[PDB]
């Protein structure tokens, strides 16, 4: 009774995962895009430092 | 800036302190030859080395031959599924695989885990030094003649020994074609790739044989020394 | 003669191009590549920089001189310069004879090589072989050993040619044509058992692999140097006009012509090397 | 009858949703970011090497100051290296040398590391006596140990290979959450940045959603042909990017609780070991194991540059807290830092 | 989401013929070698035939071996076995497993115990 016991269990989980509330990829992906320029500033790796405030010169 | 300047020398005399002890270590690390034991429950892979110590699920066995140190690991405690803990040793000297070779029915089963480590991306250059073992179980299974191995190997109909073929003395006619059969059914797979990069050294052994551990020593040599010979392009 | 003279200044400008270019490409490999800064490259390093210094400080010296047939220089350059060139090419000589040695261990004591060739030993071979290559060179020329205004030829005498001769040159090829030999039978006796493994596949070993290697390694060894010393020895024994002029200047460039050949022997001819240069 | 009735209704879920992640999709992150500007090329300079492990390294964790990073080497080696002055902190000689992962613990105090041993191994940095020693062994998993995270000083996740995460308790040394659903080996964990969720990526190609509190799996993501093998959550939390076996990497939305973007080339052939991003989370840094790290633009999928530096596989990379710099190990045994300059 | 559906199978008297046909989807089917397996009651699973990325290899078990033909159709994302002049000794549930990484030459965990990338299975009876 192995195979019935995780069958359950898996419809189970599928139910949780489907009662979840879903945003439109165009908000998700909105969000994102502003995150990305609200910090671009402040990414040495994006914007390299002067090498001045570089520790690894 | 002097208590920078006293934090920067105690800093640097930490280093030398640590790149010592790492020089010590490199000689232990380089002088010991790793080796990865791989076998199913079957086969006896456990008792193919006549110091033995249970790292967690790791089992490790240290031989020395010839003062020369191997370690043996043996990876006990995963699932069946091996193809991410495999990557971990990558960089053994060589891999130990041990098959049962009376037990016919699980006989391709072995066949087909020496060709997945064979053929792996990772272990594209690492020797397998394959143990046939239980040949004394093999020797009795033939002469009983109760199971054929053409009922699971039908090209074995077909199959005629080698010439070059040692069978050992007072050895029936009939055992030396199942040995060599089974043997030879390994070098189909370690022979159709590899580019010289890597070799399969078979053995046969039982399991009362106290001379494997001199044959790991002998093959360990002759991987290096062809891995040596091919880098100067002497083969 | 004139048309004579030209030919050879082309031969002699191109043997010392091959040379220097040569050993720069195995100098320039090492320095781009991490993975061939290792401890068994550092004698092919040692070896193409000495030949480099050859082909830069000996080598325009020596045509300039062969051309011309006289030595404008002083006399106490002539000095300085016969005695680099008696040091890189003893350097040079002795190199390929820890080369070989290396190469003995890796092969015939493969387990434990990488304990045996610690790079302390490393070092104490380098500075043994420069110890020796300045004792015979700069000591001996200096304080008259080897002693016997327009000649600038190295001088040798009776003790000199002997010692010289057998310590740089005639003990190494000994010692060299031992241990080429038992690596030549191992590398044919695994070369046989790689061949015989399955009836069904056909040989992937040339059988004669490693007799092609070892006969240009040792053969351009011996070619190369063998006459010079053979000269250079009757030569101290039965003066310097025992030996013809003209036989003299060609033994002479045949052990210049060893240093255009050691990039190609073991460094064109190693895997690590070949693949660096693709990388480079 | 029950048993056939069931994996029927699942069928039915799933379809379900599909249906709904579908719905939600009324655009694509690719067309959304079509107007911005790209980020150019990328050039990243190698500005330190740390040389002194022997063997692959497998894993590196930054702490959070951007100076001090724990490398683990499968020659049975924890490292501690001051990356401003490639100084070597401590070297920890570990007890099992088939190390897979390491953590830096967020106040600096501790490091974790384990492997096929199947424990999760504390060290304590801090000591009176002035060496580091081993703290706690956290046993209880059943498969090697491929990841692992503190949450603070007295709490850290695991994964495993024996298909399940778990949360310990590191005084008691017990876990007192464990995450099962996955159906493979988990390869790769990462934390939220309030630390309340944590995404994994196993090798049944899915990345799972947890609840560190709860101790369930809240949401599961697929879309990766094979296993994944390296994961790392957007620095806001809303997003994660996954690597895995089939050369692709994957942006995936919480919210939208479905792919956004994939990030892959024709020539690119080869798996994918490691994945991060930058400060503002514009790039991602992915470890492959053809040798090289390909930086990728995060929102165009644009292939921004490339850290050609080490001779073998590239194990595993990470960028430090404060965005300055990326260290790359890699199965060569080193360990490289990389940064642009203007 | 990786997914393979076996079809096919059922009773067959013995010395019959059956085919197999897996439906793959999930992944480029093009870039995989495709397994066959079968797990006999009371017994493991056993690895039966495999397919190579472009069809040009193919292996098989020798208890099988000249009595069943693998093929796949790329374009159609489609595996096939022909099991003709069946044994009751070849009553099993019989797997489509698919290489877990693609362009390789190995695969590792096909026959486990528990394979992500393993379908539902069919099942195929050969007793009278
Ligand atoms: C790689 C090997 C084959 C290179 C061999 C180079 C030899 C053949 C060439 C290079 C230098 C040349 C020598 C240069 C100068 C002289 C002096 C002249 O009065 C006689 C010819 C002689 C002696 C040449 C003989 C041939 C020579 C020795
Ligand atoms: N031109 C060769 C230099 C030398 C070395 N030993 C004697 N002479």
């Amino acid at each position: 009774t192995a195979s019935i016991a995780q069958a359950r269990k898996l419809v189970e989980q599928l139910k949780m995962e489907a009662n979840i509330d879903r945003i439109k990829v165009s908000k998700a992906a909105a969000d994102l895009m502003a995150y990305c320029e609200a910090h671009a500033k402040e990414d040495p790796l994006l914007t390299p430092v002067p090498a001045s405030e570089n520790p690894f010169r | 800036t002097e208590d920078q300047r006293n934090e920067e020398k105690a800093q640097r005399e930490a280093n030398k302190m640590i790149e010592k002890q790492l020089q010590k270590d490199k000689q232990v690390y380089r002088a010991t030859h790793r080796l990865l034991l791989l076998g199913a429950d079957n086969s006896g892979k456990s008792t193919i080395v006549k110091i033995y110590h249970v790292n967690s699920g790791i089992f490790e066995t240290k031989f020395q031959v010839d003062k020369v140190n191997f370690h043996m690991f043996d990876v006990g405690a995963q699932r069946d599924e091996r193809r991410k803990w495999i990557q971990c040793f990558n960089d053994v000297t060589a891999i130990i695989f041990v098959v049962d070779s009376s037990d016919y029915n699980r006989l391709q089963e072995a066949l087909n885990d020496f060709k997945s480590i064979w053929n792996n991306r990772w272990l594209r250059t690492i020797s397998v030094i394959l143990f046939l073992n239980k040949q004394d179980l093999l020797a009795e299974k033939v002469l009983a003649g109760k199971s054929k191995i053409e009922d699971y190997f039908p090209e074995f109909a077909r199959y005629t020994t080698p010439e070059d073929a040692t069978p050992e003395p007072g050895e029936d006619p009939r055992v030396t074609r199942a040995k060599y059969f089974i043997r030879d059914e390994f070098l189909r797979i370690s022979t159709a790739s590899g580019d010289g990069r890597h070799y399969c050294y078979p053995h046969f052994t039982c399991s009362v044989d106290t001379e494997n551990a001199r044959r790991i020593f002998n093959d360990c040599r002759d991987i290096i020394q062809r891995m040596h010979l091919r880098q100067y392009e002497l083969l | 003669s004139t048309a004579c003279k030209i030919t050879i200044t082309v031969v002699l400008a191109v043997l010392i191009l091959i040379t220097v270019a040569g050993n720069v490409v195995v100098c320039l490999a090492v320095g781009l590549n991490r993975r061939l800064r290792n401890l068994t490259n550092c004698f092919i390093v040692s070896l193409a920089i000495t030949d480099l210094l050859l082909g830069l400080l000996v080598l325009p010296f020596s045509a300039i001189y062969q051309l011309s047939c006289k030595w404008s220089f002083g006399k106490v350059f002539c000095n300085i310069y016969t005695s680099l060139d008696v040091m890189l090419c003893t350097a040079s000589i002795l190199n390929l004879f820890m080369i070989s040695l290396d190469r003995y261990c890796a092969v015939m004591d493969p387990l434990r090589y990488p304990v045996l060739v610690t790079p302390v030993r490393v070092a104490i071979s380098l500075v043994l072989i420069w110890v020796i290559s300045i004792t015979l060179s700069f000591l001996s020329i200096h304080l008259g050993w080897n002693s016997r205004t327009s000649k600038c030829k190295v001088q040798v005498n009776e003790v000199y040619g002997l010692v010289d001769g057998l310590v740089t040159f005639y003990l190494p090829l000994l010692i060299m044509c031992i241990t080429y030999y038992r690596i030549f039978k191992v590398a044919r006796d695994q070369a046989k058992r790689i061949n015989h493994i399955s009836s069904w596949k056909a040989a992937t070993i040339r059988e004669h692999k490693a007799t092609v290697t070892l006969a240009a390694v040792m053969g351009a060894f011996i070619i190369c140097w063998f006459p010079y010393f053979t000269a250079f020895v009757y030569r101290g024994l039965r003066g310097d006009d025992a030996i013809n002029e003209v036989l003299e200047a060609i033994v002479l460039w045949l052990g210049y012509a060893n240093s255009a050949l050691n990039p190609i022997l073991y460094a064109a001819l190693n895997r690590d090397f070949r693949t660096g240069y693709q990388q480079l | 009858s029950e048993l056939d009735q069931l994996r029927q209704e699942a069928e039915q879920l799933k379809n379900q949703i599909r249906d709904a992640r579908k719905a939600c999709a009324d655009a694509t992150l690719s067309q959304i970011t079509n107007n911005i500007d790209p980020v150019g090329r990328i050039q990243m300079r190698t500005r330190r090497t740390l040389r002194g492990h022997l063997a692959k390294i497998y894993a590196m964790h930054w702490g959070t100051d951007s100076r001090l990073l724990v490398s683990a080497s499968q020659d049975g080696k924890l490292i501690i290296w001051d990356s401003y002055t490639t100084n070597k902190v401590h070297a920890i000689p570990l007890r099992s040398s088939w190390v897979m992962t390491c953590a830096y613990a967020p106040s600096g105090n501790y490091v974790a590391c384990g492997g096929l041993d199947n424990i999760c191994s504390i060290y304590n940095l801090k000591t009176r006596e002035g060496n580091v020693r081993v703290s706690r062994e956290l046993a209880g998993h059943t498969g090697y140990l491929s990841c692992c995270r503190f949450l603070d000083d007295n709490q850290i996740v695991t994964s495993s290979g024996d298909t399940t995460c778990a949360l310990w308790d590191i005084e008691t040394g017990q876990q007192t959450t464990t995450f099962t659903g996955h159906t493979g080996d988990v390869m790769s964990l990462s934390l939220a940045p309030d630390t309340r969720l944590f995404v994994s990526g196993a090798c049944d190609a899915s990345a799972k959603l947890w609840d560190v509190r709860e101790g369930m799996c809240r949401q599961t993501f697929t879309g990766h042909e094979s296993d994944i093998n390296a994961i790392c959550f957007f620095p806001n939390g809303n997003a994660f990017a996954t690597g895995s076996d089939d050369a692709t990497c994957r942006l995936f939305d919480l919210r939208a609780d479905q792919e956004l973007m994939t990030y892959s080339h024709d020539n690119i052939i080869c798996g994918i070991t490691s994945v991060s991003f930058s400060k503002s989370g514009r790039l991602l840094l992915a470890g492959y194991d053809d040798f090289n790290c390909n930086v990728w633009d995060a929102l165009k999928a644009d292939r921004a540059g490339v850290l050609a530096g080490h001779d073998n596989r590239v194990s595993c990379l990470g960028v430090t807290d404060d965005g300055m710099a990326v260290a790359t190990g890699s199965w060569d045994s080193f360990l490289k830092i990389w940064n642009g300059s203007s | 989401q990786v997914q393979l559906q076996e079809s096919g199978g059922g009773l067959v008297q013995p010395g019959g013929s059956l085919r197999l046909s897996c439906a793959a989807s999930g992944f480029t089917f093009s870039n995989y070698k495709m397994n066959w397996v079968r797990q006999a009651p009371g017994k493991g699973l056993e690895w039966v035939s495999d397919i190579s990325q472009s069809g040009a290899s193919i292996s098989y078990t020798g208890s099988v071996k000249g009595r069943f033909t693998i093929s796949r159709d790329n374009a159609k994302n489609t595996l096939y076995l022909q099991m003709n002049s069946l044994k009751p000794e070849d009553t099993a549930v019989y797997y489509c497993a698919r290489c877990p990484a693609p362009f390789t030459r190995d695969c590792f965990d096909v026959t486990s115990t528990t394979y992500a990338y393993r379908g539902q299975g069919t099942q195929v009876t050969v007793s009278s």
